[PDB]
Formats: C-alpha cells, structure tokens, sequence
RNA sequence: CCCGUCGCUACUACCGAUUGAAUGGCUUAGUGAGGCCUCCGGAUUGGCGAGAAGCUGGUCAAACUUGGUCAUUUAGAGGAAGUAAAAGUCGUAACAAGGUUUCCGUAGGUGAACCUGCGGAAGGAUCAU
RNA sequence: CGGCACCUUACGAGAAAUCAAAGUCUUUGGGUUCUGGGGGGAGUAUGGUCGCAAGGCUGAAACUUAAAGGAAUUGACGGAAG
RNA sequence: CAGCCGAGCCUUUUUUACUUUGAAAAAAUUAGAGUGUUCAAAGCAGGCCUUUGCUCGAAUAUAUUAGCAUGGAAUAAUAGAAUAGGACGUUAU
RNA sequence: UAUCUGGUUGAUCCUGCCAGUAGUCAUAUGCUUGUCUCAAAGAUUAAGCCAUGCAUGUCUAAGUAUAAGCAAUUUAUACAGUGAAACUGCGAAUGGCUCAUUAAAUCAGUUAUCGUUUAUUUGAUAGUAUACUUGGAUAACCGUGGUAAUUCUAGAGCUAAUACAUGCUUAAAAUCCCGACUGUUUGGAAGGGAUGUAUUUAUUAGAGAUGAUUCAUAAUAACUUUUCGAAUCGCAUGGCCUUGUGCUGGCGAUGGUUCAUUCAAAUUUCUGCCCUAUCAACUUUCGAUGGUAGGAUAGUGGCCUACCAUGGUUUCAACGGGUAACGGGGAAUAAGGGUUCGAUUCCGGAGAGGGAGCCUGAGAAACGGCUACC
RNA sequence: GAUAAGGGAAGUCGGCAAAAUAGAUCCGUAACUUCGGGAUAAGGAUUGGCUCUAAGGAUCGGAACGAUCAACUUAGAACUGGUACGGACAAGGGGAAUCUGACUGUCUAAUUAAAACAUAGCAUUG
C-alpha cells in the first residue's frame, strides 16, 4: 500500500531470534543487505539478547557508534544490520569472533571461533554467469560477487572467500559424500553426507542425507549448503552438538545424565 | 485517467463486476504519440521508477537498415504507403511500428555504387577489390526496380511512441512481393 | 488454408532468409517432445510452445477438450471430486480452462489433451497445448 | 361435549380509487467543472534559446435535469379476514346408528351451523350365511 | 414356477392397535426417489405459471397458542345388540 | 521354540480415484516438555559457595481440502487385437 | 459426567413441543463490593457531524554561514568554535485508525515472472580516441509596501553550493571501412575516418547457464533535441629531489553507469466462500470469447484501437437478488460427528464526507498533498 | 392571412379557434389483453455540403484467377459552416380515466352522423 514498510511488529519477527512477546509491540526490523529478513540476525538482537553485552537498544547503538562491532572484516554502524548464515563478526576491543551459524534447535547459535578460522568464510555458489564485456561472475548466498572464479565452480558449489581481499581460496564441489548442514525448513541445522540427489525437472530437487548417526533425512537442495569435502572433516567449525538431532526423549535422558 | 486494470471488464461467465477498488497509478494508461513527418519534434515522458519514454510527435529520418548487404543508413522518411492495423494511418500519415513507409533511396544507392562499381576515376587495386566483390552484386529485381524512383519500400520496426526513432528494414525477399501485391491490389 | 492470410506478412521475428525459408523452433522442456509438424511446418504462431516466443513454466494440466470454436483455441474441462468432510463424501465438479493449440496439433472435442502454463496469452487464456491423445 | 353465522372490545396482517407519498442504488439522453495530453500562441528574458496567460482538438470524467429500472418504508374512504376476550343472541352440525352413519372430491342451494345430487372411502353400525 | 389372498406362531418389530412385513433397525450402513419437523393463522395473502371458467400447481409472514394429537385402559352414557 | 513385519531368488513370471511416507508449510492462540512467577492466571525464564564467571534452556505435536515428491496395487473406474489399419524381428530383407 | 426433569389423562403408554438446566474471548442492565496480579473498552445504532490542543520532522569533522547572533583570540587576512534564518538532501507512501464497499472479488494454502519496475542496503563495475578548476541566477538578509482577514506575498538592492546549466585532461597497441599512389597476378601503401558506456533498429556467434528461450555475453552496420566515464567535502599531512607553491600520496563524506543482492511492487496458476429458482438462462449496441497488427504500460494481457471470425458461462446452479458479509490465523460450545461466531492486539485488502482527476517522487491515483464538482 | 415582450386557459358552457407535433435512420417503449394487439405507446439521438473508403453483380476465357461491361442502395471516415441541414414543399400532439356502442358498415339530399339502424353471435316461432 503506497511504499514499503518499515516497522515490525514483535509477533511477525522470525521465531529464531526469541523475542519474548510483552517487551514491546515492535521488533528489530533488519535493514537491507546481504541476507534476507525472514533468514537474518540483526546486530541490535545480537548484541541484547544474545551477547547480553548492551541492556538495550539505546545501549547496542552506543556500542557500535564507538566502531566495535565488525561483519566479515567490515565496520558496521547499522544497529539492525542483517547478519546472516556463515557471517563473522569481530569485536576485538573483547578479542571475540563469532560466526553465525545453525545450530540443531533451528537457532542461530552464538558460536566462538579463533581468530585464525575468523579469517575466512564460506559461500555457496547461486548462480554462475557471465557480467560485461564477458568477464565471469559467481554469486554466493550472502550476495557476494566475485569475479573471475575458477571455471570448475558452478551452482550448489561451496567457496571459500578470504574476507580479507574478497577473492576465493578454494572450493567444493556439490556431489555425493560431501558434508552438509541444512539451512531450512524443518532439517534446519542438521550435518550430515548427501547419500542421493533426485532430481525433478521443473521442480524442486530433493537432497538425500545421512547423519553421523545413521540417520536419514530429505532436504530441499534450496536448504542444502555444503560445507565440507566428507564427512569428519568440515570447512568450519561446527557449533556444539554438530549437527546431530537427538530425539525429545534422548534429550531429557541426556539432560538427566548431565544434571545428575 | 487511462486505466490498463481488468476490473473494469466482465468475467469469461459475462457477469459484471462490482467495483473493487479506486484506480491506481501503477495501472495508468497515455495517449497515442500518432508520430507525423515533419520537423524533427519529441517529447519526453516520465515513466515508473523514473525512467524516460520519448514520444516522438514529428519525425523526418531514421535508421534503415538493407538486411542482405548488413548495412544501416539514416535516411529520409518520405511517407506512410501502407499499414497493417489501419487505413487512416495510411491516409494520415501516422508512424506507428509496422508501418509501410517509402525512404529515401540516395544513401544506399551511393553506398552500393561505392561498394561495387555498378549502377541501379579508379585505381588497379580499386578495380581489383571491385571485381572480387562482383558476382555477389546482383540483387533482386523488385528491389533493383525501386531505386529508378530513388524511393525504396521500407517497414517500421522500432515503436516511435516508445522510442523516440522511427526506424526499419528494407523489404526484401517474398515479404516485399508481400507487401507489394497488398498495394497493388 | 494458406499462411499468408493476414493483413500483415506473418514471420518468425528476427529470424532471417538471406535472398543472395529458414525455421526457428525450440523443445519445451519437462520431457515433452516436439511435433515434427513445428520442426517441418510453414504455419507462424508466436504463440506456439515450439515455433514461438512463448515459454512452458508452472503447471501441467490434463483434460478433455469440450470446444473447438475457437480459433487456434479450444477449451478443456477437468473432472475432479470435491470432499465435503461433514457427509464423509464427495461431490462432482468442473473447471472450465481455455488453453491456445497451435497448428501443429490436430484436436476434436472429445480427445484428452496436456496443457503448459504460459504467460497470459489472452484475457482468459495462460494454458497452451503440449499434448495430445485421440478419443 | 360441542359447531357456525350475528353482537361488544382489542390487536395483527391483507385488498383498495388516490396515474398516493417518502428514501437509497444503477442507468438512457441532454448539459458538463477540472486535471492530463496535444495544438498554436508569445507577457518578458537570456544571448537562436528558455518561456507565462491564453487557444485548437482529444482523453479521463465529477455533477445536474429528464426518463427508465431496481430496492426499502408509508398514508388511504371503503371492503374483506384472522386471533384474543366473555361465554351474549339464534339454532343444534359433530361425538351414541348423535337420532338422516360419518368423511373425501366436485357442483348447486341457503340466516348460521349446514342441506342436496354424482362418484368414492371405512377412519362403520357388517371382517360372516 | 409366477400371481390374488388367507390361517397359525411371534424368532423379530412396535406406543399400542397390530405387522411374514410394519422383521433382518444403538449389535444403528444393499440401491435410490419423494415427503415431515408442536397446534392454529393456512393451502390463506402475495408473486409466478397453467386453465374458457370453476379452479390446479408453486406458496409465505405478522400475530396467536400449551397443548393439539396417536393407541390402548377403567368407568359413565347411547333414541345399539344380547 | 513359536509369533509379528521385512527382504531376495526359484517355480512358464494408458488415465485416474484411494491410501502410505516426505518436502515445504509465520507468530500469537490450542495441546504439550522444562522451569517454586511466595501459589496461581501467566511469563520464558532460570541454575550453580556467591563467582571480575561458569552454565541447561527458549522443546515437541496438531493443521489439512488443494498443489508438489513418494511407496503400495486390494477396492472402484478407464484404454487396448474383431472388416485386424494388431504385436515382435534386439543384428530380418 | 457420552445424564436429563416438569406440563395434555380419571389413570396408562406414546408422538410432540413448551418450560426447566449449564457455558459464552457475550453484550446490556439491576443490586452489592475489602485486598493482590492481569486487563478489554464509541465495533453493533450514525464510514453521522465536529469546537480546541497535539499527532512529522530532520545536521554530522565531512553540501551552502559576512546573522549587522553568541564566544575567544588563534596554527590562521578567504574561511576555521558554537550557532538561529534560509537554499540543498532525505523523510513525510511508515505508523495509527476503521470495516463502509466487496460473494471467484478479498483471502488462504500453493505457484509463476523465460512477463516487469524497484529509492535504499550489501557485492562488483567505467584510462576510449579555460584544467592551478567554467558561467549566471535565487533564497535567507536590508528596506519600500498592499489586504479586514491565511503558513498570501509584490517591487528594488546583495550573495553561495553535492542547487541550476555547461565543459577538458590518458596508456600501449590492435582491428575494421574508404582509399590518392604503387606493386603489377593481386600484394604494399600515404592520407582520412570508428572504437568506452547508454539508446533504437537490422544482421551474425552463442556448436557458459536453464527442464526449456530469440537467455547471459560477444560481433558487424548505423542511429540519438546524447545517458555518464567526479569542476564536491573533512581530517591528517607523508615521500622524491630536478628544492620549483615542482612531482607525487593516507584514511574517510557524498555521488555515479551497469549487473547482482536486499527491502519491495505489479500482475499471476490450481483448489476452496453464507442464504436465495417467488432468480433459468446470461454475455455480446457501446468488448462479450478468440485471431492478426498496432498503441499504451514498468511489463503480460481486449488493457485500448482497427480488421476479422462467432464465440464464452450454465441444473456439477451460470446470471440476478440478499447479507443486520472485509477474508484468514482464530473464538464459544463441545463423547464423536457437529452448530454458532470472528468490527476487534497478527497477516492480507480497502477507505479517509461522496465521487473524479492529478503533481512530486523509487514508491501515492496520497487526502494530518493539490484541483474540480456534490 | 401573418406576427407579437412576460405570463400560459386566469378566457369560455366548453381549449371553440389557433399553436405545438410531423419525413427518414437508429435507440427505447407501460398498464391492460380476446395473445392477435395496445404501438408511431410514452420517451430520446441524428439529418446539410464537400472529399473519400468499403460492400452488394453480369457476360466471356480450362477459374480461389483474368478480360470487358454495368444499376443505385447501404454502411463508415475526414474536412467544412454565424450549430445550420425532412432548411421551401410535404407532414401524428401525447398521456391517466369515466359513460356508451363490440368492431368495419348505414340513415334524417336542405338545421340532428349519434349512444340511433345494421351486423356477426345467441334464442324463440311456423
Ligand atoms: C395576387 C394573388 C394573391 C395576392 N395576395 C397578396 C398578399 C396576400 C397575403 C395573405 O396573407 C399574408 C393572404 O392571405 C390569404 C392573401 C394575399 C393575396 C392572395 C392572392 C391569391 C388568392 N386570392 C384569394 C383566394 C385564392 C385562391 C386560389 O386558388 C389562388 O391560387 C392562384 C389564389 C388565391
Ligand atoms: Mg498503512
Ligand atoms: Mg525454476
Ligand atoms: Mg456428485
Ligand atoms: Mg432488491
Ligand atoms: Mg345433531
Ligand atoms: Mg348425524
Ligand atoms: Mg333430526
Ligand atoms: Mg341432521
Ligand atoms: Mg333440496
Ligand atoms: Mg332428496
Ligand atoms: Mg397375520
Ligand atoms: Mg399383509
Ligand atoms: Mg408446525
Ligand atoms: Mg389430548
Ligand atoms: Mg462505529
Ligand atoms: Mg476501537
Ligand atoms: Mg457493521
Ligand atoms: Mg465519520
Ligand atoms: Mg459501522
Ligand atoms: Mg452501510
Ligand atoms: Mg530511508
Ligand atoms: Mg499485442
Ligand atoms: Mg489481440
Ligand atoms: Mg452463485
Ligand atoms: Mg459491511
Ligand atoms: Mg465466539
Ligand atoms: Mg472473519
Ligand atoms: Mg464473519
Ligand atoms: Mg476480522
Ligand atoms: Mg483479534
Ligand atoms: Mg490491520
Ligand atoms: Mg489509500
Ligand atoms: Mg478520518
Ligand atoms: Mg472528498
Ligand atoms: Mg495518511
Ligand atoms: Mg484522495
Ligand atoms: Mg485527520
Ligand atoms: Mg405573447
Ligand atoms: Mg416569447
Ligand atoms: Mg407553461
Ligand atoms: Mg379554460
Ligand atoms: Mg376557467
Ligand atoms: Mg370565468
Ligand atoms: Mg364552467
Ligand atoms: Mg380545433
Ligand atoms: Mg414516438
Ligand atoms: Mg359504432
Ligand atoms: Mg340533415
Ligand atoms: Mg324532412
Ligand atoms: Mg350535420
């Protein structure tokens, strides 16, 4: 009606982010940017609810107006930038890096990693085409172009980008054995090995994949990023519980183990 | 004003619709350019996300250009002979897209005589570079005819009230005998 | 019958028969193949799946055709069972859809015929004929 | 026990001359603001250009008058009902073979119930000679 | 074999009278058409349609009302029989 | 030792409907796990010997016609070789 | 809690309703009311009418400061701190409210854009065949005012830009066309033009992507009331000597073409809406269904025009009428199946007294914008 | 025999007389009905001139095509003008009701044309 919106009401925010329902009638709306609303974590949610390092959001900006807060080796004033899967953020006044990713509970989790893997992060390959004056281009989820790619990568292919210089260190090809997490619907968070690709022609293939633990699970190949060249051995650090789904009742067993 | 919405008309059963909403800008409608020959005069128009269309009111050249030789030239537009949508466009003189229009002849006919030596001062290499490029110099009867009357039978293929040009092809080939048995009748 | 009975020479656009005639065509996609009528024909359609600019994207529609009045269009209807849960039954019902044939396809009424979705292509039709099974 | 005219009171709805009345939507025709596009125009104002008022023809089209139609309310002399109230007048049609068995369809007649003809039914007063 | 019926019983049904279907229905489902939803107002008013007409078919509402009704029992009564 | 499902071989070995499973399916609300809001309605908190910090969480189901993918072939439809214009010859001429 | 009870009779068993009974995230009202937590609330009738006040403004070191403003003399005689007024930029198209319209419409789930536009964010992307840096306006300001009256403004005099309008600076080749001369068996050539990117055609690759394209991209010939390839702003001030205002250069603001991305938008496939036949035929003059060409649009499309066919929907309920009808997530009650409700905390739609038309802008047919009628 | 400001039947027994309408094309058309009508109901729009366009045929030739010849009808468009145009002529006013006769028809030549006569239909008589 008339233009776009610009606010968010607290109930229509993502799930993911567990906002509580009585704070307020609004939530952080994410600005645009490198990855999409419904699929993103503001730096303002970030900081208050999950860090817990600002009290609120007058607080968040104050900390990143002091040139703190930094995604992928970038300094970041936007108090809802978008965030988003395989992203880094560096806080070196706290010499901390986090990487947002999956964890199993469909959440994004607040996952440490050392300065020498915050170096670096991986994109799955969009789309491969040509730009002008026929130069080649890939496109990564996180809407990264990148010139001159090696001729082998194509689409569902993984790079890994230097951050640094923004060029590719190398790649994985989408085939089967390859590590996986899954990034949506309901699998959302789960590591496992593709098993089978099924294909369906003008429609939506369908990924096939193993969990450490022998279980079985079918994806979208949309949901679907390769993150590893076989199983054991990820690209990245995995968050804990490694992308292995335990059953309600393995978990209040676990839980019970844990606690005593 | 002009509305492009399908509100307005009633359903594949024949039942009218009732009224949904009021008329929206994203669904507007303009005026015909109804582009003339005369003294070159175009107008600009804004258009959604702020781009520009350029209605072209007057025109007297554009770009034609002759398909078998690969060659494009800016010549004279010298009238609307023929149109397939409607005759008072004929009878007006109104430069729509796929317009039947005569263009001036001089500018591919020098380029031709340049090109090959024929008709419709050299140096040895001139002459050489002639006589390679002869043979494939025969060109088709009713186009040959044409240039007598230096005027040849062109369609409009760019969309003036669009565009701004009022361009095209040189007709050729079974089209032109197409086009030529329609005006001849 | 002849091609050339309109007030306007009927061509592929941009497809071009140097004089000192050429085809153009495509195969569809998802499996459906391409009448050798659209590869051998002379008929110009620029609504065709094969010969023209149209493409076969969305959904695939089967049903049997109920009109041919209509040129280069006919109208299917699709039989279906609607569920009404409060009788634990089912009641017939109909959907008419027009859909455009291009003339590398032969159909009378009675013949089942499968359907690709298209662009809008007319005020009531987006469906255009890729299949065809005598009745 | 009980039926129907007739008489009193009250309420509800109906028909009804009045080419009755009021309110709202849609619409033919006529008239038609205004914007937009276009056509000239050329106050004045920079060095041929910019350019206001206005003008031509279109386009979208509010709004008004008439007519038509749809819809919702409402008056009415008089006419003809229904119900409630009390069991007032006249009779006694039904319930017993209710004193002419009752009832149905149909058609006449008549203060009223009703009576009569024709053909049916038993829900008969006969499951039977 | 087909009919028109009848007699007995009640497995069974039914509120009962009664019913070989009015049974095989809370142990509820062989197929299918029509009709009813307390008594009146009322098969009336209105609109439509058929009819020469008489009328047929379709068909309300306001309002009013605590019963109306079915089968059977005992009694009372009968210008019914014994 | 029986029983219950799944298999794999050997025995001459066209269109649906239906049903299974899956993918994708907003939150709030509903059901429901955890959790002494002093109880509770709620909320998504919270807990640790008292912490220049450590640390469980924020589950899970349901949606249901339609569409998509999928396993099954009972039940109910549909088509085929009758003027043969029928089927196979994978390397038949 | 898968429940019933009173009323027809002298008594009986039924049919059957009336009455009783419980709940309501269901309203009103009567009587009554001590505490804690939580909390709806001018929807219904009148999308009826509104006094008054407020509800949308906005400046960083980084667009423009000669305030005849304040403040201090300081690294500063171009300015330098702070800072009204104005110009410029952006926002005002979000939010909030309401439910009048609306019955294949909205909406829900599910699709598509190989059918389009997209400010902004985030990635990439431009050496292209007067320069030590171009002009002339205007506001604020000063002072002359006119009107009873308004967020009215008029003459005259100044003056700025990231406002407005223009304009150079550059690699190395190489390729193509014309071609004086020349070689003279067809080669060499002086001299002229053209090369980036946008626009619009025509003709060629496309035998890297897609299920699929006339896709991406490239090439040839031209075209264009010629798009833009920075005449901008803050802080630091470094390096080389050929010590000349010499040559070079660090972190940033803002901006810019195209592609991608993101926030969106617009159309769009399939299936699914309550009562009504005392609504059975409807649509098609003057678009109804389809074909061809065009116009218009951001783009598809009878969206509109011209010509041509005679089509399209319907007892599987079309069309018409009613709705005390915005749709859905949901709500009440609930053995199961159901019945009823949803103006209303979220999502989609629509409207801003009724209509209609527009300006600006990426985005509005906007109403705390304008124009006109009622 | 014409015309007339403003009003518009107030005139008169009474709209008597006059006026208004009028051709053609297209649109639209109620009650009632003996279903045939009512009906030109009512009520609207257009119409000139000029310049064009399209459609509608015949006979020959072996052909969905050529040759030759030919009549005025209809439809559309542009332009044009003191908005005029069935330009003179020609040419319905209309509607709602009551009484009455069914209708077409007939008579009082020279004061009455009617509701009178006739009529089809119905009935009676010889
Ligand atoms: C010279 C002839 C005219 C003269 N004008 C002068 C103006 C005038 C104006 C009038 O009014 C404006 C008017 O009113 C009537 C009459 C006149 C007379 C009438 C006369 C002819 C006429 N005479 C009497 C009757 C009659 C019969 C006919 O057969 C007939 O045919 C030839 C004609 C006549
Ligand atoms: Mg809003
Ligand atoms: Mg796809
Ligand atoms: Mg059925
Ligand atoms: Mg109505
Ligand atoms: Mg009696
Ligand atoms: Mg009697
Ligand atoms: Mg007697
Ligand atoms: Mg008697
Ligand atoms: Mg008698
Ligand atoms: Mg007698
Ligand atoms: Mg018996
Ligand atoms: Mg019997
Ligand atoms: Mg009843
Ligand atoms: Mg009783
Ligand atoms: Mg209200
Ligand atoms: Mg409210
Ligand atoms: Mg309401
Ligand atoms: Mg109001
Ligand atoms: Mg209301
Ligand atoms: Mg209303
Ligand atoms: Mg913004
Ligand atoms: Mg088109
Ligand atoms: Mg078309
Ligand atoms: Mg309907
Ligand atoms: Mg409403
Ligand atoms: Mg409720
Ligand atoms: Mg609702
Ligand atoms: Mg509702
Ligand atoms: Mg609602
Ligand atoms: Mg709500
Ligand atoms: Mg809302
Ligand atoms: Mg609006
Ligand atoms: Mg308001
Ligand atoms: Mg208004
Ligand atoms: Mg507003
Ligand atoms: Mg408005
Ligand atoms: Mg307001
Ligand atoms: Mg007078
Ligand atoms: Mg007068
Ligand atoms: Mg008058
Ligand atoms: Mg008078
Ligand atoms: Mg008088
Ligand atoms: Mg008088
Ligand atoms: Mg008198
Ligand atoms: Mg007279
Ligand atoms: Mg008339
Ligand atoms: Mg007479
Ligand atoms: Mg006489
Ligand atoms: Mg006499
Ligand atoms: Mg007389």
């Amino acid at each position: 009606a008339r233009g776009p919106k610009k606010h968010l009401k607290r109930l229509a925010a993502p799930s993911h982010w567990m906002l509580d329902k009585l704070s307020g009638t609004y939530a952080p709306r994410p600005s645009a940017g490198p990855h999409k609303l419904r699929e993103s974590l503001p730096l303002v949610v970030f900081l208050r609810n999950r860090l817990k390092y600002a009290l609120n959001g007058r607080e968040v900006k104050a900390i990143m107006m002091q040139q703190h807060v930094q995604v992928d080796g970038k300094v970041r004033t936007d108090t809802t930038y978008p965030a988003g899967f395989m992203d880094v953020i560096t806080l070196e006044a706290t010499n901390e890096h986090f990487r947002l990713v999956y964890d199993v509970k469909g959440k994004f989790a607040v996952h440490r990693i050392s300065a020498e893997e915050a170096a670096y992060k991986l994109g799955k390959v969009k789309k491969v085409q040509l730009g002008k004056k026929g130069v080649p281009y890939v496109v990564t989820h996180d809407g990264r172009t990148i010139r001159y790619p090696d001729p082998l990568i194509r689409a569902n292919d993984t790079v890994k980008i230097d951050l640094a210089t923004g060029k590719i260190d190398d790649f994985i090809k989408f085939d089967t054995g390859r590590l996986v997490m899954v990034t949506g619907g309901r699998n959302l968070g789960r590591v496992g090995v593709i098993v089978h690709r099924e294909k369906h022609e003008g429609g939506f293939d369908l990924v096939h994949i193993k969990d450490a633990l022998e279980n079985t699970f079918v994806t979208r190949l949309s949901n679907v990023f390769v993150i590893g060249t076989e199983a054991g051995k990820p690209w990245v650090s995995l968050p804990k519980g490694k992308g292995i789904k335990l059953s309600i009742s393995e978990e209040r067993d676990r839980r019970r183990a844990q606690q005593g | 004003g002009i509305s492009r919405d399908s509100r307005h008309k009633r359903s594949a059963t024949g039942a009218k619709r009732a009224q949904f909403r009021k008329k929206r800008k994203f669904e507007l409608g303009r005026q015909p350019a109804n582009t003339k020959i005369g003294p070159k005069r175009i107008h600009s128009v804004r258009t959604r996300g702020g781009n520009q269309k350029f209605r072209a009111l007057r025109v007297e050249t554009g770009n034609f250009s002759w398909g078998s030789e690969g060659v494009s030239r800016k010549t004279r537009i010298a009238g609307v002979v023929y149109h397939p949508s409607n005759n008072e466009l004929v009878r007006t003189n109104t430069l729509t897209k796929s317009a039947v229009v005569q263009i001036d002849a001089t500018p591919f006919r020098q380029w031709y005589e340049n090109h090959y030596g024929a008709t419709l001062k050299r140096s040895r290499k001139v002459e050489r570079k002639l006589a390679a490029r002869s043979g494939a110099a025969a060109i088709e009867s009713a186009v040959d005819s044409q240039f007598g009357s230096g005027r040849l039978y062109a369609v409009i293929s760019s969309r003036p009230g669009q565009s701004g040009r009022c361009d095209g092809y040189i007709l050729e080939g079974e089209e032109l005998a197409f086009y030529l048995r329609r005006l001849t009748a | 019958l002849t091609v050339q009975s309109e007030r306007a020479f009927q061509k592929q656009p941009h497809i071009f028969t140097n004089p000192k005639t050429k085809r153009w065509y495509k195969d569809v996609g998802l499996g459906f193949k391409t009448p050798k009528a659209a590869i051998e024909g002379s008929y110009i359609d620029k609504k065709c799946p094969f010969a023209g600019t149209v493409s076969i994207r969305g959904k695939i529609l089967t049903g049997t055709v109920v009109s041919t009045k209509m040129h280069r269009t006919i109208i299917i209807r699709r039989d279906y069972l609607h569920y009404v849960p409060k009788y634990n039954r089912y009641e017939k019902r109909h959907k008419n859809v027009a859909a455009h044939v291009s003339p590398a396809f032969r159909v009378e009424e009675g013949d089942v015929v499968t359907v690709g979705q298209c662009r809008p292509i007319s005020k009531t039709v987006r469906f255009n004929v890729l299949k065809v099974s005598a009745g």
